[PDB]
């Protein structure tokens, strides 16, 4: 696999 | 308030010497980063606010400081690998390590996003992350009696930057990372949240991908049981990774693939052979292709879950890349097999759909096939029975298809076809 | 320790 990085939105 | 503001203001609170304002340009930082549209992660970083940040990261006395800076520096390193490295860069991750002690949760937590963004880059800032001692405060967060106690959404956080932590191959994590880490992923495992479950999957999936010492790590961890039954998993996103997981460990030795069999896994490929999701097949028939590789034990058990009927249900209609992992299997399943077996084979309709795929254009899953024709030969001399598997071969039309590869670019096809013609059909 | 083990495609 899912992914390497991960964006926060909230 | 903070909504929407230009990066040359923020810079101006950032060089403020208040810290009120540092903490209010911080945020509208933040929510600029936040968007989803093109946030302006370069822009940011051209105006030298990382090590601002990571300054702020320090700011025990101004804990709203720390989050927005935190959540900031997180979706910086969210980016390329050069707007990773640039957080790197500023020192963020000894910084963001202290943060993981943090007694405010949704502070530690962006720590542990961040250096799980920061980690899941590649091997060498993992192991970056690694030396700079992330590993015993980050499994110091689940050190508790029940994880069903810690708040759902850091636990997720959690299992995913340790599956960073996990993942990537050249260089595989180190050994005694790995070591320290395997208990908590155990623990993960037989968690109760899907998506804990699905990344605690995914990180046993990591770690199994490498040379066999990897795979035994994790199979004298007892786990498999464990995947076998993720395997079962209705959530797609649980079975995905359950099943690299078991199929990185079947490529491993016999021992290892016995334990996934007699784990109970081979009962699941009734459904994973039949999986609407074309990659779940693919690598089900992969893990097959690996099983029937093993001992003619194993083999027999492919047999007695019934599962070569699956086979020649994938050979006969699957997309491609899934055919070619059964003729694979079914080479493989020839190559190890008693001749009872390869008979077997022939009794459940393995020739048609073989010889259906001698027409396809890739090359090698034509030298797979041939080569298992070959040795369902070898077994047909054996028992004096080879011209009847010459006219199941000419019925269908596959004596047409080896005398086509009898001209053909590669030299290795070119052979195999005419030594079976001659010796096969005459 | 099986040479007919294959990993991935």
């Amino acid at each position: 696999s899912n992914p390497r990085k991960r964006h926060r939105e909230d | 308030g903070t909504v929407n503001w230009s990066v040359e203001d923020i810079v101006k609170g950032i060089n403020s010497n208040n810290l009120e304002s540092q903490l209010q340009a911080t945020q509208a930082a933040r929510k600029l980063l936040s968007r989803e549209k093109q946030p302006p992660i370069d822009n940011i970083i051209r105006a030298g606010l990382i090590p601002k940040f990571v300054s702020f990261l320090g700011k025990t006395d101004c804990s709203p400081i720390q989050f927005e800076s935190a959540w900031a520096l997180t979706n910086i390193a969210s980016g390329t690998s050069e707007q990773t490295k640039a957080v790197v860069d500023g020192g963020a991750i000894p910084a963001f390590i202290s943060l993981l002690a943090s007694p405010h949760a949704h502070i530690s937590e962006q720590a542990v996003w961040a250096l799980g963004n920061i980690a899941g880059d590649g091997s060498a800032f993992r192991d970056l992350v690694i030396k700079h001692g992330a590993i015993d405060p980050l499994l110091a967060l689940l050190a508790v009696p029940d994880l069903s106690t810690l708040a759902c959404g850091y636990l997720r956080n959690l299992t995913w930057t340790l599956s960073n932590l996990c993942r990537n191959k050249n260089p595989a994590p180190p050994l005694d990372a790995v070591e320290q880490i395997l208990p908590t992923l155990v623990r993960l495992l037989h968690h109760n949240d899907p998506e804990v479950l699905a990344d605690s999957c995914w990180a046993i999936s990591y770690l199994t991908d490498g040379p066999n010492e990897r795979i035994e790590m994790v199979v004298k961890k007892g786990v498999v049981p464990q995947l076998v039954k993720l395997l079962g998993a209705t959530e797609l996103p649980i079975v995905t990774p359950a099943l690299r997981a078991i199929g990185n460990i079947v490529t491993g030795t016999d021992e290892q693939t016995q334990k996934v069999i007699d784990a109970g896994a081979l009962a699941v490929f009734p459904s994973l052979l039949t999986n609407p999701k074309t990659n779940i097949q693919k690598e089900a028939t992969w893990t097959m292709s690996n099983i029937t590789a093993g001992r003619q034990d194993q083999i027999q058990q492919v047999v007695n879950h019934g599962l070569v009927p699956f086979l020649v249900g994938v050979l006969s209609k699957a997309d491609f890349k899934t055919q070619k992992e059964a003729a694979w299997a079914i080479t493989n399943y020839t190559s190890g097999g008693t001749v009872e077996q390869i008979v077997y084979l022939v009794h459940c309709g393995i020739i048609e759909p073989l010889m259906n795929l001698l027409s396809a254009k890739d090359t090698k899953i034509i030298q797979v096939i041939l080569d298992a024709i070959s040795n369902i030969f070898q077994a047909a001399e054996k028992l004096g029975e080879t011209e009847k598997l010459s006219i199941m071969i000419e019925e269908c039309g596959g004596l047409d298809k080896i005398e086509a590869l009898q001209r053909h670019e590669n030299e290795s096809v070119y052979k195999a076809s005419l030594n079976l013609i001659e010796k096969y059909f005459s």
